[PDB]
């Protein structure tokens, strides 16, 4: 008969797709990103005029 | 006639004779049947862990296979 086929070695990860059904490639858990990211500025300090301190 | 006891040596027993001799091992060869039989462990030993390979990933292979299970 044709059913005969022979592994010999390993399957190595064969990669196929026809039916796909509804793609499906966001969903996980996750509902929200939560605050976004965090507020930075980026300009570059110049120096800075007298320092915190009490001794200046 | 008198009777007593007589004298007899004939080959007087051999007085002290080494019988301790080096036998079947002399050195150097022990070392090549020592060591030549550790050479014939490994080749002998790691061509059936070549063949536990075959059966190794035809083994992992089931797995794969069913997914059904």
């Amino acid at each position: 008969k044709x059913x005969x086929x022979x592994x010999x070695x390993x399957x190595x990860x064969x990669x196929x797709x026809x039916x796909x059904x509804x793609x499906x490639x966001x969903x996980x858990x996750x509902x929200x990103x939560x605050x976004x990211x965090x507020x930075x500025x980026x300009x570059x300090x110049x120096x800075x005029x007298x320092x915190x301190x009490x001794x200046x | 006639x008198x009777x007593x006891x007589x004298x007899x040596x004939x080959x007087x027993x051999x007085x002290x004779x080494x019988x301790x001799x080096x036998x079947x091992x002399x050195g150097y060869s022990m070392f090549a049947v020592g060591i030549g039989a550790l050479l014939f462990g490994y080749w002998s030993m790691m061509k059936w862990n070549r063949e536990r390979r075959r059966l190794q990933i035809e083994d992992f292979e089931a797995r794969i296979a069913l997914m059904p299970l």
